[PDB]
């Protein structure tokens, strides 16, 4: 566990997904 | 030239999220000539599926705000466009020079030829007007003759031949415009894959079905 | 170039996720010598801290396989180059801040935002200096957070989220590379006691939770 800090971060359907 | 090490820095790359790091090295290791077993098969299609996937979200968003002194935006298009046809076409000319010549398995040449459909598919949105049809042509020629394979030498429940499915169908809605054609190509990969439901095994059946989830969505997504 | 051109197409980049083109856009505004907006500088800030952040992610990563034969070769081997990518990120902006960025600035709000980021990146060189250099480093680290430190206390009121962003981050300092959590513990207690009683704009609450979540954590 990394303590907190500041500042902080509709169609189609195809194979090989992200 | 320790291709271990450049398939174990790929697989170290994959982890900490650095893409374009672990395309370097997929690359590297398809460009010695030896055939990639299926697992570096699998490491080189990730690596660049995720690095021209930035391209073409990136590509997708700046687009759209084109839509809606927004020149800037269009040049910025344009750059991106370069991007992704430089990494599409890298893509292609492993495929050309190496990776289809060496398949010997058909289940590879079946997975490379898909590719190539993929990656000529991603070409086809950001086509020029004029080159637009050629390059369909192209991704429709690989798609149709990966299809034709899997067909005969792959049982309907095998993933490889449900992604192609998948995104061939994809090929025809979108890049083709063809409704009818798309709906046919989806529903009957999906009807003939759960025909053969019962072979699936325990321990394999979720590569299959979640395919066939997705033939499903696409479907009812076409058709509503 | 068009400074505001460079300027749109930061937002542009930014929508699209692309950093390293924000941070590119950017770094050239901040070169003209033109005072940064408060737009300017948060957008310079995104850019940066999304450039570094993606370095720091994955040395964490690449280290934790090191204490999780040969592999442990090559992890090494791969820990450097991104150390070395990471050193050169943070050089860059340092290189900013105080040879433009902080000179420039001349109301208090702008200098206390500026010294809190050179406080950050020294601390990111920290987390991976080399032995030797190692004290020099948090030495400017330390030095830089305290700076803005006192200013903060002399010229904000405790709500102001910039004042409190100094606080957690200066308190993330301390717990982290001084190794002394009663300070970290005591300094971010400090900031939510007085954050809570003058109370009186709802991102300074934001910030008042990640001090909770921590000193919790602490706990």
């Amino acid at each position: 566990i990394v303590p907190a800090t500041l500042p902080q971060l509709y169609r189609q359907s195809s194979a090989n997904l992200l | 030239m320790d291709k271990n090490e450049l398939v174990q820095k790929a697989k170290l790359a994959e982890q900490a999220e650095r893409y374009d790091d672990m395309a370097a090295c997929m690359k590297s290791v398809t460009e010695q000539g030896a055939e990639l077993s299926n697992e570096e098969r699998n490491l080189l299609s990730v690596a660049y599926k995720n690095v021209v996937g930035a391209r073409r979200s990136s590509w997708r968003v700046v687009s759209s705000i084109e839509q809606k002194k927004q020149q800037m935006a269009r040049e910025y298009r344009e750059k991106i466009e370069t991007e992704l046809r430089d990494i599409c076409n890298d893509v292609l000319s492993l495929l050309e020079k190496f990776l289809i010549p060496n398949a010997s398995q058909a289940e590879s040449k079946v997975f490379y030829l898909k590719m190539k459909g993929d990656y000529y598919r991603y070409l086809a949105e950001v086509a020029a007007g004029d080159d637009k049809k050629g390059i369909v042509d192209q991704s429709q020629q690989a798609y149709q003759e990966a299809f034709e394979i899997s067909k005969k030498e792959m049982q309907p429940t095998h993933p490889i031949r449900l992604g192609l499915a998948l995104n061939f169908s994809v090929f025809y809605y979108e890049i083709l415009n063809s409704p009818e054609k798309a709906c046919s190509l989806a529903k009957t990969a999906f009807d003939e894959a759960i025909a053969e439901l019962d072979t699936l095994s325990e321990e394999s059946y979720k590569d299959s079905t979640l395919i066939m989830q997705l033939l499903r969505d696409n479907l009812t997504l076409w058709t509503s």
